[PDB]
């Protein structure tokens, strides 16, 4: 229940600076282009409780079984703010369920 | 190479262009739609009390 | 250079500087609606509470 | 009441470009943080917008001036056509509407 | 997408199809020109030998 | 996604060509006009050292 | 002439793009390799030409219809402003000249 | 000569694209509009090119160093399989000729 594995997941990122999410898909997630990676704060229920999002590019010239490593470049201004809240990256497949939870981190 | 900077540029701006319009999309009508869950359940607690 | 060149030389920087002022639009939509959307969150959550708890009264 | 919405249709095409059009009657002094926003009929503060533009502050504004604007809405900042009415609202930087226009849907 | 998107995509596309029927029309004159230049440059050298070979003879 | 980028690559390609066509054609041009004004300037010279 | 310009000018700026007007007289039968070129005033064959442009089939072509066309030559197909004089010529694919324009300059 | 071309052929294929490899020895600084030109082998003058291509100026260039090129040739600008022998030749914006291949024939 981590077919998608956040890589390289600081403990802060400096807010409205450009950003960049690394992570892996498994040979256990079949990608689809409406699957997506969100920024949640930490206690979400629901993939609902995004902050914001974008869709996970399709892996060019995919292969069943195969371990993808992937880049995802978050603008400054899709980040929360200097808050004291803590967030994490999660990875939303197009049925709706998390698939990727990252270990937490400020924007500050 | 004014003609590959200009290029370039446009091209990342629309990339990220059409990123913007599907976060967009996807805020507004959420935010419309918790407006409205938000609406419907102040009803509930002053019609509980 | 040449004319044909320049324009679309003209043709492209026109385009450009028209999505990039759209950009600044995108982002000050985006700045504002993520963030009271989060608030909206959580005001809804704080809402279903006091539903829950008063049937619990 | 001192800004005059313009020509505002009672239908526009949803997801398609729009231009609202909008009068700055000698009343009212523009703002760079004064915004135009689409609001639900019905609304009740600012925080109703379902999207919005800043108000271009006009060049070489003189008090006293009538001056007029139009902003483009993309398709994109428009709400689907959910059979709901809308108006545009312009509302200062310090808060408060001053013009509001007659509604329309989105179909 | 967007009709933002869709209007720049087909603008784009109409400024990619006609700078190439131009490029087509270039490739043609560049063949013609090159070869022609050729034949001319060797009827030149084959012109200017006569002039020599007239004047001692 | 592509069809931004595939036609931002195509353009950038077919025009980085077309430079380079303007050029030679400007070039071939103009030296093939005088070319052509000296051939017939040396037929004349050939025809009047005969006919004569 | 079975070729006909028309609207020509006594003289065209420099490396500025041109429309070339011409006419396909009923007399003439248009060849997919007939071409429109610049010639000097003054020239004896076909392989004169400044520059050229293959002349397109009209569309579903009809025997004994009259037909104008339009052909764009762009800046750089175009003499320098050297005080000569040029001419449009329609060459057919069989190396015959059938229409030649008023002569101009370029400047 | 100051100027190396690299793994040329003896022939090539007429109308295919071609890549045309040089070296710029610390003998000479690129020029932008120095130029590298097919020539018929028997040449005399810089005028004799059949077509050409402006060497593209290395970017970040540093005097005394070795920089390796190349350029694309489009199929249209090659000679035709005329059973005759070419070369590349590299021309300095000052008109000189500083280096030129080994022949080949377009077959």
């Amino acid at each position: 229940f981590a077919h998608v594995i956040f890589q390289n997941v600081a403990k802060s990122y400096l807010p409205n600076a450009h950003l960049e999410c690394h992570y892996t898909l498994t040979p256990y997630i079949h990608p689809h282009p409406k699957d997506w990676v969100g920024i949640f704060k930490v206690g979400w229920s629901t993939a609902r409780d995004y902050y914001t999002f974008l869709w996970s590019p399709m892996p060019e010239h995919y292969v069943e079984g195969s371990t993808v490593n992937c880049v995802l470049a978050f603008q400054g201004y899709y980040l929360p703010n200097d808050d004291g809240e803590f967030y994490q990256f999660c990875y939303v497949t197009h049925k709706g369920e998390i698939r990727g939870a990252s270990t937490p981190f400020q924007f500050r | 190479n004014i003609i590959n900077d200009l290029s370039d540029k446009l091209k990342s701006t629309m990339q990220q262009q059409e990123r913007d319009k599907d976060l967009i999309e996807s805020l507004s009508e959420d935010r419309a739609r918790l407006l409205e869950e938000k609406k419907k359940l102040e009803e509930e607690v002053s019609k509980l009390r």
